[PDB]
RNA sequence: GCCCGGAUAGCUCAGUCGGUAGAGCAGGGGAUUGAAAAUCCCCGUGUCCUUGGUUCGAUUCCGAGUCCGGGCACCA
RNA sequence: UGACUGGGGCCUGUAGAGCACUGAUAGGGCUAGGGGGCCCACCAGCCUACCAAACCCUGUCAAACUCCGAAGGGUCCCAGG
RNA sequence: GGGCGGUCGCCUCCUAAAAGGUAACGGAGGCGCCCAAAGGUCCCCUCAGGCGGGACGGAAAUCCGCCGGAGAGCGCAAGGGUAGAAGGGGGCCUGACUGCGAGGCCUGCAAGCCGAGCAGGGGCGAAAGCCGGGCCUAGUGAACCGGUGGUCCCGUGUGGA
RNA sequence: UCCCCCGUGCCCAUAGCGGCGUGGAACCACCCGUUCCCAUUCCGAACACGGAAGUGAAACGCGCCAGCGCCGAUGGUACUGGGCGGGCGACCGCCUGGGAGAGUAGGUCGGUGCGGGGG
């Protein structure tokens, strides 16, 4: 499955896959953005 | 813990288990 | 066996080899590549105490002095059967940090 | 519990009269008892929701110590399960552990076994060491009567440092291992 | 017939015949032998045609060594049909047999009886035969 | 992609314009008759999908998640 | 500096050969099963110029097998040219 | 010859004549995914088979003892590679980073591949260090036209739209 | 310089498997314990810690052995850069530079650096 990942609290994306049935549901994961330095990042 | 083994033959042999009171019909005497 | 060889993960020149023995514990400095020891120390071996630990860290310190007297700065620790533990050489001195 | 019969009555008895019986060198040289290792293995991780180490800990009184868990690797497909999550149930003993558990095995529990005669001869038959299993898990002393769900067995495995079994023929028949030659 | 009972793969390339024999060229089995002259592929029909033969000729007689096998098999494409489409089928199998290669063996026979058999199975050959006996076959150290 | 309807007994479905959980069929026990049916009495069965919330409590009332079902469009 | 040639150093899996791997293979030995005679159904027992695994000996086969392996070819350096 | 049939991109082995490359409606197989642990790091552990020996237990359910350098395993085809781990088990994690990138492989074009090193801010480790997804080689689609979310930009006399 | 043992590299089986002797003063190991640091899908088995009553049995070191394993000429062929033939063709022969693999005679139970401790 096509995914996105925004920088909680602003712009930002990072983009990924996830598996629905196999692990999935509330994807979060931490990560850096070049818009204030890491942050956190959820699904969308 | 250490325990003590009380046949229906009278005899009595002295280990260890858990709980200390055993009451067997018949120990290595008949 | 105890295969182990992680000494294998040695990239970036040398290389301070350690032995635990029953009763010892001893230690040399090894420039590979050439095929040489340039420092050492050791257990009673050194003439040295009846304790584990204690001597440990003395035989470390000992290796210490000895070395930086050469020019040798910085290196990289061994054990192969390691288990970094117990009977460390958690001494100053030598560059190698930690 | 630091010593008991099979113990002490080793080291004065059944240890000189080996040295005799065989005339050895070494304190090394002679057999000793290595370890003690008891199998349940059943097969019941299936339907009606399977807890089963409620038999693990009913194990782990008679023996004293808390068994492991062993899993699976191939699959019969033949007879059901596969993979791995399944039922195998082990425990290993050595010392002091070890006589406790094989002291009240040959004091209380083949003397239990309903009708009995001795230990089959040949359960080593060459590879030095010793095997045999139960059917019951109530022959023995420190677990019940009431508290059975249901009867089950096991596969006691005991291991030496003798190389033929005739060293070790001797070595367990001498701590007193009844047998049906 | 006399196939190979399972092969990797069920058809095969060509192949050039050079010179020599490489190996199988010293009796080794039996009294008499049959050497090779000409190179060619040796088809299990002629092969089988040159056994009964050899039986045919002695009944009831010695032993009979075939020390070759059609391990190669045979294509050929439907009567009629143009080029490419890709390979014909499988129609048979053949032996590859090269100048030198003892090809039969019989022993405990006659020599008359020897000598005659062999020659017959020639005549079933689609190559120049030779007759041979036991002189300095003895490749030992 | 966007706009409608819905989940309640094994199956298929009716509900207070917030305070009750109800039908038919199937299954089951009996009445029955030449056989098979059609009559006729009798009972079984629930997290109302779903987590939240309004509320004196909620199957119903509202945020939201989920799957089954329709309806209308776009495709470089 | 070129083609070509002399002297060096790497790289390579063909011709040829081989059977260690993958498979194929003729005969004999050794030996699980199965067929069948002796025979008893209480299940054992003995034999068989039957079919026959695995394993060993002798003899061989292979584009998509290789324990091995040339002549040559590729490239870089120094020269003649 | 054309039709009927078959095929059309991509990967692996052979044909291929010991660098590379190399044809035929030549021989034989696979891809159009998957993994939130099947990824990072640190610390552990070693196979398949075979012959013994053991209650229920087949001819490998799990147990014990010898022998067994790899024939097992590595998500799926084949090949190469691999236990001095790429394989099996746990603990902490998210580098399945942002900004770049000397230098090369491959090559008609345009594409495809490998990449040390510096800056930033991190993960695991005592350290040495390693990390810019996955043992490796298939899991893919130029431009054009549109959709959504942002941002220094433009905004038809000027401000805004 | 000459022995022995403990660490650690280079050679890549002529160092290997199996047999048979040895070695404990010193090294080394096994051994004694499980309070303590640290451990076990259960086990102080392993890792780990404090010890020294005992043993060289196991493990390791050192010898000696050729049964298996490993290495392996010299000759002579196979094949072949280049030059030239015979035949009507599958294929065969000469000249000149290169030259296997199998198999034979035979070789092998290692060699060799750096550093420690002991006479």
């Amino acid at each position: 499955l096509l995914l996105e990942c925004t920088e909680c609290k602003r712009r930002n994306y990072a983009t990924e896959k996830n598996k629905r049935n196999t692990p999935n549901k509330l994807e979060l994961r931490k990560y850096c953005p070049w818009c204030r330095k890491h942050t956190v990042h959820r699904e969308v | 813990v250490p325990a003590r083994i009380i046949c229906g033959c009278g005899n009595v042999i002295e280990t260890y288990s858990t709980k200390p009171e055993i009451y067997v019909e018949v120990c290595s005497k008949c | 066996k105890f295969r182990v060889r992680n000494r294998i993960k040695r990239t970036g020149r040398l290389r301070l080899s350690v032995f635990r023995s029953l009763k010892h514990i001893y230690a040399q400095i090894i420039d590979d590549e050439k095929g040489v020891t340039l420092v050492s120390a050791s257990s009673l071996a050194l003439k040295l105490k009846g304790n584990k630990t204690e001597v440990a860290r003395q035989v470390g310190r000992a290796l210490a002095e000895k070395a930086l007297a050469l020019g040798i700065k910085q290196v990289a620790f061994d054990r192969g059967p390691y288990k970094y533990h117990g009977r460390v050489k958690a001494l100053a001195e030598g560059a190698r940090e930690g | 519990p630091l010593d008991v019969a099979l113990k002490r009555k080793y080291y004065e008895e059944v240890r000189p009269e080996l040295i005799r019986r065989f005339g050895y060198q070494n304190v090394w040289e002679v057999p000793r008892l290595e370890k003690v290792v008891i199998n349940q293995g059943l097969g019941e991780a299936k339907e009606d929701a399977r807890i089963l180490e409620k038999a693990a800990q009913e194990l782990a009184l008679i023996t004293g110590q808390k068994p492991a868990v062993t899993r699976a690797k191939k699959s019969i497909s033949n007879f059901k399960l596969r993979k791995g999550m399944p039922i195998g149930l082990r425990v290993t003993l050595r010392r002091d552990r070890m006589w406790i558990f094989l002291e009240k095995l040959l004091n209380v529990a083949l003397p239990r076994i309903r009708d009995f005669r001795g230990l089959n001869p040949n359960s080593f038959d060459g590879r030095g060491n010793y095997n045999l299993g139960l059917r019951e898990q109530l022959i023995f002393p420190e677990i019940t009567y009431d508290m059975v769900d249901a009867l089950r067995g096991m596969d006691i495995a005991v291991v030496t440092t003798a190389e033929t079994d005739e060293e070790a023929r001797a070595l367990l028949e001498l701590l007193g291992f009844p047998f049906r030659k | 017939m006399l196939m190979p009972r399972r092969m990797k793969y069920r058809k095969q390339q060509r192949g050039r015949l050079k010179g020599a024999t490489k190996g199988g060229d010293y009796v080794a089995f039996g009294d008499y032998g049959l050497v090779a002259l000409e190179p060619a592929w040796i088809t299990a029909q002629q092969i089988e045609a040159a056994r009964v033969a050899m039986v045919r000729h002695f009944r009831r007689g010695g032993k009979i060594f075939i020390r070759i096998f059609p391990d190669k098999p045979y294509t050929k494409k439907p009567l009629e049909v143009r080029m490419g489409k890709g390979k014909g089928n499988v129609e048979g199998y053949v032996a590859v047999v090269k100048p030198g290669r003892v090809m039969f063996e019989v022993a405990g026979v006659t020599e008359e009886q020897a000598m005659e058999a062999l020659r017959i199975a020639g005549h079933k050959l689609p190559i120049k035969t030779k007759i041979v006996r036991r002189d300095a076959y003895d490749e030992a150290q």
